[PDB]
RNA sequence: AAACUUUCAACAACGGAUCUCUUGGUUCUCGCAUCGAUGAAGAACGCAGCGAAAUGCGAUACGUAAUGUGAAUUGCAGAAUUCCGUGAAUCAUCGAAUCUUUGAACGCACGCGCCCCUUGCCAGGGGGCAUGCCUGUUUGAGGUCAUU
RNA sequence: CGUGGAGGUCAGUGACGAAGCCUAGACCGUAAGGUCGGGUCGAACGGCCUCUAGUGCAGAUCUUGGUGGUAGUAGCAGCGAAACCACACCAAGGGGCUUGGC
RNA sequence: AUGGUGAAAACCAUCUAGUACUGGUUCCUGCCGAAGUUUCCCUCAGGAUAGCAG
RNA sequence: CACGGACCAAGGAGUCUAACGUCUAUGCGAGUGUUUGGGUGUAAAACCCAUACGCGUAAUUGAACGUAGGUUGGGG
RNA sequence: GUUUGACCUCAAAUCAGGUAGGAGUACCCGCUGAAUAUCAAUAAGCGGAGGAAAAGAAACCAACCGGGAUUGCCUUAGUAACGCGAGUGAAGCGGCAAAAGCUCAAAUUUGAAAUCUGGUACCUUCGGUGCCCGAGUUGUAAUUUGGAGAGGGCACUUUGGGGCCGUUCCUUGUCUAUGUUCCUUGGAACAGGACGUCAUAGAGGGUGAGAAUCCCGUGUGGCGAGGAGUGCGGUUCUUUGUAAAGUGCCUUCGAAGAGUCGAGUUGUUUGGAUGCAGCUCUAAGUGGGUGGUUCCAUCUAAAGCUAAAUAUUGGCGAGAGACCGAUAGCGAACAGUACAGUGAUGGAAAGAUGAAAAGAACUUUGAAAAGAGAGUGAAAAAGUACGU
């Protein structure tokens, strides 16, 4: 028999490790950009939700490489295929919103 | 337990380590300008809004540009060896601009370099010298 | 029966058999069971001297240094 | 109220760390105020007692007797004071034990390393 | 009647029941990973001036080496201290030493051998010689090939 | 009705004495109990609306601790138990209340 | 049952707070308050139904 | 009859948990459940909810032709 | 050669440089395992690790307008399914926490085994260099791990190492406010009243009884001393070598884990019919595995590494409780100690004096118990058999 007694606990671990990655990782949202997604199971396909990753095509549309993008912060899924036309011009102008909105700090 | 009781009772102390407060507070360690500009006194949501900036890229579960510019304005803050140039020097006085002839120049074009690789190699040795 | 054993003293070292029913000598092993949860706090770490592990814990809160102080 | 999460309020906790501090912080716990004339002299208001310091008594049966302190009873927590003592039946004389907290430092006694206490604590000599 | 059986007020004994408290136990929550052949846990013998338990220590033995505090320790005797000072505490920290015999226990065993060396036939003095396996160096033996 | 603890209130009670205990003292209530008079005691406790439960004993051949008869007896001038312990001579009527007596 | 002990039939620590009828079941007061049976699941076992009292 | 009772101080027993129900009370209401979590925070306290989810909201294919029914009683 | 060499194999050395046992064990992994269905992949036993372990980037889930590492929670759901009887009992999708991808085998570096272990002397010493020794050719480096990838040509793009100070983290010392004023009582004022002060400090403890202002402490900041590191901002020396990568185009090529998959049978597990396991046989490369009405949907097994959200009655160190209060709470507040057992094992009882010992000086009766005076003490109706 479990209790979760730490709950309260559970959940102010959960935010001092997300401070310190933000302490960390401050520049950074600490996210990665995911494509939108629609389900199987009709029962939920009606719903949207966000992916893995983007694909190889939708990266290529993009303008950018995913060796490259995954250094901007742009999650990279080679196993999704792209079968509906809809999704993959949401998925592009969503990476060209990113691309246009990210700052990039000189690496001199 | 059994070991719990010996070291209190034992006279060598306990190696307290207080560390609890230093939990809550945790410092800026990867940007200059963030640090200058973050509050710790608000929250890591609280301190990018302020800042201007975005903690989340996803639609965060639950209920809900002054310092951006200096971000933006911190964007705007090769050569060839001597042994390769003496080797460009050579063909060039050898073949001048002839970019054919010097490709089949078998006794001073040693590694096989195509014509283009020859041509921005000259070019650039050009730029540098003359 | 039993005698004085080197290892735990507890005399209980059979004189037939050669061996000790306590701590299991001369058996590399110290016995002990699950069942035996008396057993096993009566001879569970910490009841002796603890010579070394207790500085252990000293130790490794300065992270093992090694010289000395600078005055 | 306190508000450090690493100091805690608990009173066992408290009563176990006074009964078993050691000697180095019982000589910060046997502390005990100066004289608001000698406060105006140093510009402070306590510091450890030792030996040589002559104190006066504020509280107890034997308020406003003054002398020279002889030892510092750290195991005891108590300080004894000179020409104060307890007359036995026997007619054998045994000081009497005495709080540093219920007593005010008349003369203090100056060596080098109380200089630099006076000095880090804010003083002046 | 006295004596003696019995009910009760007071006085005098048991025991710590009631009341008050605790350097305790139990439960909840949080940070970290920290035993050992460079010898773990555990057991035996000794060490404080005086010593039952606990703690500490190992013939450098309730400690030795180093830094901080600055004038003690205390049940008794005893020490001093130049205490305006590289300096006492059974203080704190603790990175440097010592670390008795056993114990995974490690020379061979179920008493008892060998290398070493030394300061004086012979000996004090000091460290090692256990089994499984990995890399490298040394020696020895045996199948293939070569031997005009 | 009463008790352990908690939220609230009495700008409560208390070294000029809180709690507990004793008391051939009294008051209140049909009662669980509360209150006051006197003695020991010493430092915490209570009037009231709620919440909470390891909350109320007459026995369970009940557990711990304590003390009696047995008994100054069996027994080994002195030392000294154990078993047992709801309670203590008979006639009739009725298992040891009715009427009577050694 | 598991793991051990000694001895040329037992004992030790857990599963086990097991396998159900003997015994006990703690404060006060007020009001209401029966039955020992119908008969269906035939019957030993008991369930559901029927009556009394809310 | 019997079972226990030598006496006394303390201790001692329908308590907790998961599912399925009746009744009572509160909130909302064809909607309901913040607290698995996220935000926030005087910090296990206190205050909010984006998306999903359980229940019901309708089924012998489908129910407005009418009080989503005439008549007779029926608190009012 | 009626010999002398290359290896390969096998032994030894008080050889040089190394590691292994065992302890602990709450959690982790594997094996085994009771009291035909049920207690049960439980109890007990053995072996192997860490602060977490395992697993982990699909021969996956699905039949949809598809999702795309593993892990934990709610939901799915007490449903599907089974034993249809008592009963056991999933998983996709959905929402949440946290997200990271990679490394070998496979096709020639052959225009240079370019690789690496060890010895030696130095330096800037968790390592680097010159030389030597040995391993390696029965394959050590770079280039490729299906997202493909590789040899070339065409316009282009890019680049690292070591020190110093700061920065961050760990250890650790120190500075940082206010009455002890008056009156009453008391042995002691920390009790009541009056007068005052600080409060980013009225959390807590000690001080002869309930203390913010007596002390230690607490709130906020400052000043230090010893270690970690490159998470990064300056500071300083270096690069280089016809060196290594990326972008778009054209061109020539373009490998994939066998006693393994699979079927048979026998033991075993599952509520799953799957998987696990002895053994006969043993598969193919536009091939193979998983699912349904002619087949269409999705991957490429037979190798391995990888932080995170996940468990935690052991260890160290901390913050707390509507918890218990010496017959309670751990058996142990003063114990795994005394004690009993040849043994494995069992296993207790015991807290409080008094402000402080001021612990009854001294007289006096007793071989000895302790008495009577006497006094200390707030009280001896507190005398170490001591809070009541
Ligand atoms: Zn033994």
């Amino acid at each position: 028999v479990k209790v979760h007694f730490d709950q309260a606990g559970k959940k102010v671990s959960r935010r001092n490790a997300r401070a310190t990655r933000a302490a960390k990782i401050a520049p950074r949202p600490l996210d990665l950009l995911r494509p939108v997604v629609r389900a199987p199971t009709v029962k939920y396909n009606r719903k949207v939700r966000a992916g893995r990753g983007f694909t190889l095509a939708e990266v290529k549309a993009a303008g950018l490489t995913a060796a490259y993008a995954r250094t901007i912060g742009i999650a990279v899924d080679h196993r999704r295929q792209n079968r509906n036309q809809e999704i993959f011009d949401a998925n592009v102008q969503r990476l060209k919103e990113y691309q246009s909105k990210i700052i990039v700090f000189p690496r001199n | 337990s059994v070991r719990k009781r010996k070291m209190n009772r034992s006279s060598v102390g306990k190696a307290t380590r207080r560390n609890k407060d230093k939990q809550r507070k945790i410092n800026i360690q990867s940007n200059p300008i963030i640090a200058a500009n973050w509050d710790y006194s608000l929250t890591m949501a609280q301190n990018y809004k302020k800042l201007g900036l975005r903690a989340k890229l996803q639609t965060p579960a639950g209920g809900k540009e002054t310092e951006v510019v200096k971000k933006l304005e911190e964007l705007a803050s090769r050569s060839q060896s001597e042994r390769e140039e003496e080797w460009l020097e050579k063909l060039y006085k050898k073949h001048g601009d002839d970019y054919k002839k010097m490709f089949f120049d078998k006794k001073l074009n040693i590694y096989q370099q195509s014509e283009g690789d020859l041509k921005r190699r000259l070019l650039r040795w050009k730029k540098r010298n003359g | 029966s039993h005698t004085l054993c080197n290892r735990c003293g507890r005399r209980s070292f059979h004189v037939q058999k050669k061996t000790c029913s306590s701590c299991g000598y001369p058996a590399a092993k110290t016995r002990s069971y699950n069942w035996g949860a008396k057993a096993k706090r009566r001879h569970t770490t910490g009841t002796g001297r603890m010579r070394y592990l207790k500085h252990v814990s000293r130790r490794f809160k300065n992270g093992f240094q090694t010289g000395s102080a600078s005055k | 109220a306190k508000q450090s999460l690493d100091v805690s309020s608990d009173r066992r906790k408290a009563r176990k760390a006074y009964f078993t501090a050691p000697s180095s912080q019982r000589r910060v716990l046997l502390s005990a105020p100066l004289s608001k004339e000698l406060r105006a002299q140093y510009g402070i208001k306590a510091l450890p007692i030792r030996r040589d310091d002559e104190v006066l008594v504020v509280r107890g049966s034997k308020k406003g007797q003054e002398g020279k302190i002889s030892s510092v009873y750290r195991l005891k927590f108590a300080v004894q004071v000179d020409k104060v003592t307890k007359e036995k039946v026997n007619g054998a004389s045994v000081p009497i034990n005495l709080h540093p907290s219920k007593l005010v430092i008349t003369k203090l006694h100056l060596d080098k390393d109380r200089k630099a206490l006076i000095q880090r604590k804010g003083g002046k000599l």
